[PDB]
């Protein structure tokens, strides 16, 4: 009741016009500041108790910013294009120890992204269902928040079989990108917690504070 | 705790 | 084409008709067998190559597995129902030291299933869908895997819509708890690792070889 | 590798 794609491709479309791990982490520090800016332009977000927008941006931070790179790296060739305008091809990553994780973010992310033509509308919404994620610990009222992510997946089916007649079961394909984020994305936090656990890779104050507890 | 993080979204 | 629910269904009705944690792995590695039998049985899944049956039940038993038991358990109070007829109660679960992913099965999986009445039809799909994952490494034809999962979803939206009308949003709302699920089996395979370097809790020949490499 | 997996698959 309330929630139309127009106002999601906003968000999607006013967010974002030498150790390939540091170039990773560096980036991944700058779109945690446009992430929260991304977010506060989501319909409702910013009405919930600041307490939930803390959960839920703590909660998906990394799924988001994944989806976002890689639909970002929809025309390269092998490797994914960063914020900060830096190209990681798939070498660079294999021979910096991270090619495993790189892999699966080209096969299972990216290069279906690209068979599917996935558009920025659509990618909006995926990013948006993440965002309004009821499972969240601590959530003060969840049943809200399922509220908000049933509103998106609703608008989301309607643009498609509306813009994708001939697709009728893109609504799903879709979807079904989620359990692989989530997978990705907690791999890729645990080699985030073996960076600082080591000691080397300069991590900045707001991917630092992603990493704290809870 | 989450200092950054409250202040980005109060402002 | 030819994917019809009503053979999943009969997959699902013809398979099921003192430390909590050693209680929980007999009981999986006695559903690991039932588990064969059951794929067996869906539609489709036979005619593939041996190598791809193994690399499919290999990369999913475990969500396979959870999905089963946790929709077994939608009728008890605060605990799961075990196919070797035991109950593991949240109390027990927790003096055992695994309280934490008990917890997030109950809320997560249990709970839901149970706010949404999902079927025994439905469940079958949604462990269809899961036994059918096209991201699965090593797959020899992995186009052909994802052709499967499309039909599975196809009559899943078919048999929704038709069978709850009232409820348009009811298929994605299925379909998205397979990330919850997808995080839930990463989580106890760690554990499984965990039991197994620390040299306690007897673990059986059948879930002893799912721990295997790769 | 995966000899009972194998085994149950073929019967
Ligand atoms: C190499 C493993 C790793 C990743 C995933 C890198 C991915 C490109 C395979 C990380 C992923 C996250 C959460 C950061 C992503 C932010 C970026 C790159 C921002 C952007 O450029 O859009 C950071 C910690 C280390
Ligand atoms: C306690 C963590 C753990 C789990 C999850 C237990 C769950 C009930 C919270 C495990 C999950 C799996 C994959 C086994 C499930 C099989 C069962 C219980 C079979 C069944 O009874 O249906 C096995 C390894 C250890």
């Amino acid at each position: 009741e309330d929630m139309p794609v127009e106002r999601i491709l906003e968000a999607e479309l006013a967010v974002e016009p030498n150790d390939p791990v540091t170039n990773i982490c560096q980036a991944a520090d700058k779109q945690l500041f446009t992430l929260v800016e991304w977010a506060k332009r989501i319909p409702h977000f910013s009405e919930l108790p600041l307490d939930d927008q803390v959960i839920l941006l703590r909660a998906g931070w990394n799924e988001l910013l994944i989806a976002s790179f890689s639909h970002r790296s929809i025309a390269v060739k092998d490797g994914i294009l960063l914020a900060t305008g830096l190209h990681v091809h798939r070498n660079s990553a294999h021979s910096a120890g991270v090619g495993a994780i790189f892999d699966r973010v080209l096969t299972e992310l990216v290069s279906k992204m690209r068979d599917m033509q996935m558009d920025k509308t659509e990618l909006g919404c995926l990013r948006a269902i993440v965002l309004f994620n009821p499972d969240s610990k601590g959530l003060s009222n969840p049943a809200e928040v399922e509220a908000l992510r049933e509103k998106v997946y609703a608008s989301l089916e309607a643009y498609c079989k509306h813009k994708y007649p001939e697709q009728p079961g893109r609504f799903a394909k879709l979807l079904l990108r989620l359990p692989a984020l989530r997978s990705i994305g907690l791999k890729c936090l645990e080699h985030l917690f073996f960076f600082k656990l080591i000691g080397d890779t300069p991590i900045d104050t707001f991917l630092m504070e992603m990493l704290e507890a809870p | 705790k989450h200092k950054i993080l409250h202040r980005l979204l109060q402002d």
